[PDB]
C-alpha cells in the first residue's frame, strides 16, 4: 500500500 | 555565463506570457508563439533542464513558474490544438517541468499552488497528441510522488485521477501508458476518493485485470507493476464491493496473482500480496477459490522476505485464509 515512482525522462 | 543564459531565456519567455495576458484582458488582435521564437527558447530551456548546474540558475530565477505559465496561457489560448508548433511547445515545457520537479519538494509545491496551470496540464491529457500525453503524465508522476497534504488536494481537485484513468484505456502507445499508469500508480495512493474514481471508470478494472497478464514484447515489467500496483491500491475499495470483486473474477484476478507470487521482480510481488491481502479479507468466496488453488503452499514461503510488504502481505492474506 504506497506509491510508484518519479523521474526524469522528458 | 549559464546565470545570464538562463535568464534571457527567461525574460524571453515572461515577456511573452505578459503580451498573452494582456491579450486574454480584452474580454486588439491575438500574438503568436511562432512570431516570437518562442519555442526554440523552451527548446533551450528544456535542454538544458538535464544538466544540474542549470537546473539550480533556473530554480534562483523562479524559471518553474514561468515555464508553468507559459504552457498554462499557450494552452488556454488554443485549446486542444492539432498544430504541430503549439503541441511541440507544451512538450517541451512539460518535459521542462518534469525535469524541475523531479526530486524537489519547493517546485513540486510551487507548480501544485498554480491552479490555473494544473488545470491546464489536466486538460492535455485529452490531446491527440501521445507523446504530449506522456509528457503531461510525467509532471503529474512526479507532481503525485511524496507529496505534501495541499498538493495532494489540488491534485484530486483539478480531476487528475479519472483525466489519466480515462486516458489508459485509450491510449495506443506502450510508452505513453507506461507513464499514464505511473501517475495513476502515485494517485491511488493518496486517498479513498482517488481510488473510488478510478473503480468508476467504466471498464477501468478490467483494464487493471489485464496489464496483469500485459504482453510486454518491449521485454519489461514497466507495464505490470504499474497496473498491478494500481489493481492493488484500489484492492481495499474492491474488496468491500461485490459487483468489483465479480469483475475481478471474471478475468481470472486471482488465479493471476497467485502466478504472481512466483515472478522474480519483487515489485510484482509486492503488488500481489498487497491485492492477495485485501481480496483475502472477509470474503469466503474468494478464500474459497484461493484455497483451492492452492494459494496457501504459495503464500508460506514469502513471509520470511526481506521485503516489508512481502512479508507482511503474505502472512496477512495467509491469516486470512487460516482464521
Amino acid at each position: 500500500s504506497y506509491e510508484g515512482y518519479e523521474g526524469y525522462y522528458s | 555565463r549559464r546565470e545570464i543564459r538562463v535568464l534571457h531565456l527567461l525574460e524571453q519567455i515572461r515577456a511573452y506570457c505578459e503580451t498573452c495576458w494582456e491579450w486574454q484582458e480584452a474580454h486588439n488582435p491575438m500574438p503568436a508563439p511562432v512570431e516570437h521564437q518562442i519555442c526554440p527558447a523552451v527548446c533551450v530551456l528544456m535542454k538544458l533542464s538535464f544538466d544540474e548546474e542549470h537546473r539550480h540558475a533556473m530554480n534562483e530565477l523562479g524559471g518553474l513558474q514561468a515555464i508553468a505559465e507559459l504552457l498554462q496561457v499557450d494552452c488556454e489560448m488554443y485549446g486542444l490544438t492539432n498544430d504541430h508548433y503549439s503541441i511541440t511547445l507544451r512538450r517541451y515545457a512539460g518535459m521542462a517541468l518534469t525535469n524541475l520537479t523531479f526530486g524537489d519538494v519547493a517546485n513540486k509545491a510551487t507548480l501544485c499552488s498554480m491552479k490555473g496551470c494544473m488545470r491546464a496540464l489536466v486538460a492535455q491529457l485529452k490531446s491527440e497528441s501521445e507523446d504530449l500525453q506522456q509528457v503531461i503524465a510525467s509532471v503529474l508522476r512526479n507532481l503525485s510522488w511524496r507529496a505534501d497534504v495541499n498538493s495532494k488536494k489540488t491534485l484530486r481537485e483539478v480531476g487528475s485521477v479519472k483525466a489519466l484513468m480515462e486516458c489508459a484505456l485509450e491510449v495506443k502507445k506502450e510508452s505513453t501508458l507506461k507513464s499514464v499508469l505511473s501517475a495513476l500508480w502515485n494517485l491511488s495512493a493518496h486517498c479513498t476518493e482517488n481510488k473510488a474514481d478510478i473503480c468508476a471508470v467504466d471498464g477501468a478494472l478490467a483494464f487493471l485485470v489485464g496489464t496483469l497478464t500485459y504482453r510486454s514484447q518491449t521485454n519489461t515489467l514497466a507495464i505490470i507493476e504499474s497496473g498491478g500496483g494500481i489493481l492493488r491500491n484500489v484492492s481495499s475499495l474492491i474488496a468491500t464491493n461485490e459487483d468489483h470483486r465479480q469483475i475481478l473474477r471474471e478475468n481470472n484476478c486471482l488465479q493471476t496473482l497467485l502466478q504472481h507470487l512466483k515472478s522474480h521482480s519483487l515489485t510484482i510481488v509486492s503488488n500481489a500480496c498487497g491485492t492477495l491481502w485485501n481480496l483475502s479479507a472477509r470474503n469466503p468466496k474468494d478464500q474459497e477459490a484461493l484455497w483451492d488453488m492452492g494459494a496457501v503452499s504459495m503464500l508460506k514461503n514469502l513471509i520470511h522476505s526481506k521485503h516489508k510488504m512481502i512479508a507482511m502481505g503474505s502472512a496477512a492474506a495467509l491469516r486470512n485464509l487460516m482464521a
